[PDB]
């Protein structure tokens, strides 16, 4: 029950400036501390901001101090940052988190727990572009191989990320989503795939659900033989 | 700035035997409450970092009790008990009794399993795709233990270079095998002027090469 919801990544031109919101609920969100913390797959988890409860004081990573500030609206149960003079170098996916407690005559430890969901984002003057999804389909060959394999290619989108999932989320066993893989046009490209029974094809349908949230766009593909 | 250290950053496990996990800080942790902050968190591929050791050894709510943490000034560490298959992935040391906060650079568990080969599928492109610029011919090797695996594409009977780009999924929580996908992508002229693409597997787990093939059409 104890949730942090984020929002607001996505992509902007380097210079811009992007809007981070997390929302909090099933606790008394005036009570803690909060923090913004990032991670890159070459730096690392990389702590970014500190707030206290009441957003009085607040504190920053040098990386990112006079181009970030973080505030929250008690009252909405929401902490924000806002990204000034957004550089290259700030491309990362941002989570926030909760911290310190505070009492009535004294204050707890210092903690990152929960965290939430995480968002992307990514700063280049490449545009949007959305995923062209294309089915990967079997063939009617391999009846007495008892399982099949299908799956859906989702190429040449940017930035990341998208997400996939199967028959609205309620096909998951066998399911892997592969991570993408920056091409040489600059643009990203994965598939995701899934096994099932060869008594299956023709019996009921497969969907696979793209969401791409930077463009905008949600794709439904169903793959057929 | 407190830089935190963490060793070894993989490290490969046999189900049901105990493991450790070591973070080094250069920096004394023990706070002016009295508390010290260091903490160990478990990421997963595409999930935030998981809390399950806060304060060098209290455990988060809801944490299985075969994780436990230990240490003092500048040296701690997690251990498990008995892995078990969900426990694959990264684990992070973290610090909180300095401003900035900082992290250690994660060490990544890999648990052995019984060898498994690859099952085998290819993909021939939708016809959607010949009308576009490019075609993308995708082979699937999944399920399959350890992660080492080759894959050759062959496009009438002929090695074919430079054109396949491959991507592995991380080790699975509740198998514990990988899978692994070649893509091989042609221009549009490229893809007309062939027949046959087939793609060869070669992994441990199979006693000769497999090899799987369409015509295009």
């Amino acid at each position: 029950e104890v949730q942090l919801a984020e929002s607001g990544g996505g992509l902007t031109k380097p210079g811009g400036s992007l809007r981070l919101s997390c929302a909090a609920s099933g606790f008394t969100f005036s009570d803690f501390y909060m923090d913004w913390v990032r991670q890159t797959p070459g730096k690392g988890l990389e702590w970014v901001s500190r707030i206290n409860n009441d957003g009085r004081n607040k504190w920053y990573a040098d990386s990112v101090r006079g181009r970030f500030t973080v505030s929250r609206e008690n009252a909405k149960n929401t902490l924000y940052l806002q990204m000034d003079s957004l550089r290259a170098e700030d491309t990362a996916v941002y989570y926030c988190a909760r911290d310190r407690p505070v009492y009535r005559y004294w204050s707890g430890g210092y903690h990152l727990d929960p965290w939430g969901q995480g968002v992307v984002v990514t700063v280049s003057s490449a545009s949007t572009k959305g995923p062209s999804v294309f089915p990967l389909a079997p063939s009617s060959r391999s009846t007495s191989e008892s399982t099949a394999a299908l799956g859906c290619l989702v190429k040449d989108y940017f930035p990341e990320p998208v997400t996939v999932s199967w028959n609205s989320g309620s096909l998951t066993s066998g399911v892997h989503t592969f991570p993408a893989v920056l091409q040489s046009s600059g643009l990203y490209s994965l598939s995701s795939v899934v096994t099932v029974p060869s008594s299956s094809l023709g019996t009921q349908t497969y969907v696979c659900n793209v969401n791409h949230k930077p463009s905008n766009t949600k794709v439904d593909k169903r793959v057929e033989i | 700035y407190v830089v935190m250290t963490q060793s070894p950053l993989s490290l490969p496990i046999t189900p049901g035997q105990p493991a450790s996990i070591s973070c080094r800080s250069s920096q004394r942790l023990l706070h002016s409450d009295g508390n010290t902050y260091l903490a160990w968190y478990q990421q997963r591929p595409g999930q935030p970092p998981r809390r399950l050791i806060y304060e060098v050894s209290k455990l988060d709510s809801g944490v299985p009790d075969r994780f436990s943490g230990s240490g003092a000034g500048t040296d701690f560490t997690l251990k498990i008990s008995r892995v078990e298959a969900e426990d694959v992935g990264v684990y992070y040391c973290g610090q909180n009794t300095y401003l900035p906060y900082s992290f250690g650079q994660g060490s990544k568990v890999e648990i052995k399993r019984a060898v498994a080969a690859p099952s085998v599928f290819i993909f021939p492109p939708s016809e959607d795709q010949v009308k576009s610029g490019t075609v993308s011919v995708v082979c699937l090797l999944n399920n399959f233990y350890p992660r080492e695996a080759s894959v050759k594409w062959k496009v009438d009977g002929v090695l074919k270079t430079g054109n396949s780009q491959e991507s592995v999924t991380e080790q699975d929580s509740k198998d514990n095998t990988y899978s692994l996908s070649s893509t091989l992508t042609l221009s549009n002229t490229d893809y007309q002027s062939h027949n046959v693409y087939a793609c060869e597997v070669t992994h441990q787990g199979l006693s000769s090469p497999v090899t799987k093939s369409f015509n295009r059409g």
